[PDB]
């Protein structure tokens, strides 16, 4: 969260929170109520976002859902969609937190290693997240979408 | 660490005895087994990534552990678990070449139980994974090599449990 | 299902058994649920066909190649039209509760028709399999199982 | 062979060989020496016929030797050529026999079923045989070619 | 033929005993397994052509058998062999639904050895093909179904050998 | 090379070469003439090994040579074969050296990063190397093949 | 006759192939089973008289066969029937040690059906007796041995029928 | 095999296997795993054993590879080496079987008659087998070599 990040920087410096740091905290608390609504919207639309994004991903990457591909088969396709759902849940957590840290601990550290063992292609996963972003953006209002976009972009950046 | 050759030497050194035929026979026994072991080690090294993958598939994944609230949930924890699996495999291979279980005790086994208990990692599941790796390894190495390989895997399992 | 029961009775030259009658009763109750499942696939029909087509072409580059039957716009359209036909038949099957409707329109003489066309039969089967996977994803699990049976039959027939 | 076919028909009827049937046998025995030469020619040119026909087939059907296609890959392409060689050997046997029966037993019965399990396209196989015919015809003299053509045509018809 | 339900009935009828709890338990066991079996059967029917193809690829083809002078050489013989394979598959599926091996004995197994010996068909190769089909089938049906499917395949194999 | 490795260990310890280390050097120099022949054999058969391995790889992995796949197209397929050729050259260098070090510096360090930027699938590359091994093994005598196999296996292990 | 080891050898010899690891594995499998088989054989030999007695009691004696006008009526015929039972037992034991059914085909099975039909010995009753012996044998040998023992008994039964 | 031999003796006597006979079977099954390894070693070294033995034989007997001699010429020399290979394969079979019987049926019965028709000298063949033994012994460990030697000696005795 924003607050955790600020505290951590202060502790490293071994100082009380700077005025500038305090100001950022103030801004965050004001923003929070708006943020809560954005998160709520995505949660309600979660099921459809995942479904639509999946379809887009499969169109973008025929290979993944092909006999060679990892996603191929009902069991595997479900798992791929479950993964997309996981990332969406993480994004909602991020929006309320105001920072990527919650997202980062659960999803972005060791992600490469996990997927490499699974043999899932990392770029395809990124495409799925991009797809989810587009669906989510449409449901969100423009300003809301921009906020959500940042978190979505981070995920895409983290895993590529 | 210690190996079979050194273990014989050390036993004689504490006695102060020069090497004798009985001792030589033990050394000779090891030398015959050696060639098989080298072949097995090369097989394991080449197939290490797959061995881990297969073993995880058999026990770790598609399970409560991977599901939220499970020890191996989150990418970080998943990655940690597969890293540990790799360690066990590498050390078992070392032990097989050496012909001695001591290296496992000195490096892997020492303090592992305590570490795991503090972490809250489940020992029984880990043991399950080790046993799974053993089964996969057994196939690749072939029967003669498998017997030798199995004892070190079992040693690790017994230590953890 | 009702037709099937009557036909068995007529062969035996007997009135329908109570057990047979009960199965008919169950079927008529199930029908409304079946209609909903069919409706779902109908709405998603256009996308199912499109997605399945792409999968098929990825699986079989040859069919959409200068040598291949599917190659060219006209031919590719016809291949997709065929996939659409089979989907329509599957929906009919689900509402009927039997493969017979599907079977009459699509599975009898299919080999002969395709051999004259020179279309490869295995590729057609793959396309149906592909359609099944897309359809399964949109359907709920229990609904998907019901739909799967009809899809499997088609694949078996072809 | 001609003779086998005639005998079989007679045995079914439980009669001695008809004069007409006997006449055809007489014609066949006269033809045989010419037939042997025709067969010999194709055997000598066999290696080249197969090679040329293969190339023609692959040009005619790019798809078969494509990643999707059955023929694709060295192993698979070799097998496709081996099949062409098999059919050529059968055709030579047919010419000497004077009948397709020898050909038919070895190659044409169950062929559809075998290829369907393999998933090999039957029409492509037919094209290969057609290609082989054209190569073979060129090396053969016109009258010889006509005789050879009949056997080649039968194969194409059968698949 | 006979099925599991009828087998229980017949055993009781010869004793003259009314159905008892122990008997009921056997019947109940079958009823639970039934649903799985039906699903497995549908899977096999749909994938039958492929199952045969894969199994042939594993054992029969690219072999001396297919090469000239081999039993499965010539189109006619090749077609016969795959027809036999299909028979075995269909009957095994029937047996799996039934829950009884008897149908295999009554139709497939009776006189097969003698027929094969007269024909000169190689029994061991046929058995190999059956085992290959079993492995392929096991994958498609999934684990619970596989155990049930395997017994009937093994029954056929034992009969032939 | 064997010799380089031994010297480096000694220099770290700041000691003269150990008797055991010296013995290994002696063994290596005896082995060298045999090793030279093994390398020569592979060099002569190089062109065919690459060609055969390529075909095997493409059969095993249809996807790589498919419109989605990286290898697809003439230019791309050539590059994939060029890569296989590179790895074969490295293996020959390894056999004469008696150690993987020459191979390792040129080919195995940063390989993951390079291929990830290219987007080439690493497992497919490994399969290609495996394929090359099988072709090379056939041409080599059994004992020779075992020696060659070790180097081939290392490459496969490295690219994993 | 043939045994498992020789069967592997013979299959390789017709191919002209040198023995390979896959072949070696089959041989290795036999060697592990061997120890169990030897123990089973000793059990059967010691209890042979009783096994026959029990099996006869289960199926043959107290029946129409033993009653006047039955096949096993008169001392001479009774003695013949128990002699035949002993043959089946001895050969099955031989087969179990060998690990191959061939000896049964070469000695017991070939021409027995025809002999019995001419004699008017009832084949189904004989088969019943063989099955009874199997059940008794199964108990004495114990479970691991029983599975191995059963196959040879079943082989005899199938041959006769 | 050892087991086959024991069973056969019992059947002749019409008795169940004797305890002593059973004990020998037990010993054999224990020995088998060691025997398998010995056989495996020879199989791997087979190509070199044959080559080395051939050279030794030709040095020992110049005559066989001389214009008069049977072995002379490439075709003939190949056949002589093929024969050596055959005998080695038989020896491996023997080691796993634990008995010479497998060897004996395939190679040692009628061998004299076959070679006499061929006109191949039997003593030279024996020398080749002896040569193979020496090569094989060197690769094998001493105890393994002794086991292998017995089978090799039998072959030499048989010819
Ligand atoms: C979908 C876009 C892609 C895809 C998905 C896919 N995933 C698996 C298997 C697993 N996925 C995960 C992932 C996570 N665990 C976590 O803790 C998180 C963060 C919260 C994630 C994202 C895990 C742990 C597994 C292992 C199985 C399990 O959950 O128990 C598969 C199948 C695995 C396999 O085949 O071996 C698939 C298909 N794969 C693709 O190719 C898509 C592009
Ligand atoms: C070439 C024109 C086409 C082609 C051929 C092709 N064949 C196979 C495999 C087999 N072909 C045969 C066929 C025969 N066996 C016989 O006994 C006869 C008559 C004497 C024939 C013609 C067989 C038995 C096989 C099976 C494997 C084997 O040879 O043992 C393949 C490979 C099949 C595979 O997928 O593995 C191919 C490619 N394929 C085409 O598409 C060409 C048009
Ligand atoms: C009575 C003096 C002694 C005695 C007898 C006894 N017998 C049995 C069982 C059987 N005895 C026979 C004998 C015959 N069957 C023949 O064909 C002939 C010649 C015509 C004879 C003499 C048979 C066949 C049986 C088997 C059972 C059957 O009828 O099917 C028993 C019981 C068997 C058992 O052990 O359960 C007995 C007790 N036993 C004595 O101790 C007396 C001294």
């Amino acid at each position: 969260s924003v607050l955790t990040k600020a505290i951590v920087n202060a502790d490293a410096e071994a100082r009380y929170l700077s005025p500038g740091e305090l100001d950022r905290i103030k801004s965050f608390v004001a923003s929070g109520e708006r943020r809560l609504r954005i998160a709520q919207t995505l949660t309600e639309a979660r099921e459809r976002i995942v479904k639509q994004a999946g379809d887009q991903l499969f169109q973008k990457r025929p290979d993944v859902v092909s006999p060679g591909g990892n996603a191929y088969g009902e069991k595997m396709t479900a798992l791929c969609l479950r993964d997309l759902d996981y990332y969406l849940r993480l994004v909602t957590y991020g929006i309320v937190a105001g920072d990527v840290t919650p997202i980062e601990e659960i999803g972005i550290i060791g992600v490469k290693e996990m997927y490499n063992s699974l043999q899932t292609p990392i770029p395809a996963v990124a495409e799925g997240v991009r797809a989810m972003k587009n669906v989510a953006t449409s449901l969100l209002s423009g300003d809301d979408a921009a906020e959500a976009g940042f978190y979505f972009d981070y995920l895409v950046g983290a895993m590529q | 660490m210690q190996d079979a050759i050194t273990a014989v030497i050390n036993n004689y050194d504490v006695q102060g005895k020069y090497l004798d035929g009985a001792a030589l026979d033990k050394l000779k026994a090891y030398f015959t087994t050696g060639a098989v072991r080298v072949r097995a080690a090369a097989v394991i090294s080449s197939n290490a990534t797959t061995i881990i993958k297969e073993a995880a598939a058999k026990a770790l994944i598609y399970s409560d552990l991977t599901r939220p609230g499970g020890n191996m949930y989150t990418t970080r924890r998943y990655a940690a678990c597969i890293r540990d699996m790799d360690y066990f495999l590498r050390y078992a291979t070392y032990a097989m070449l050496a012909g001695d279980p001591s290296i496992l005790d000195e490096r892997v086994l020492n303090g592992l139980k305590e570490t795991y208990n503090s972490l809250g990692v489940p020992i029984a599941a880990t043991v399950g994974g080790i046993q799974a790796m053993k089964e996969v390894v057994g196939g690749l190495v072939g029967p003669d090599a498998a017997k030798e390989a199995s004892i070190y895997f079992d040693y690790l399992s017994s230590g953890l449990s």
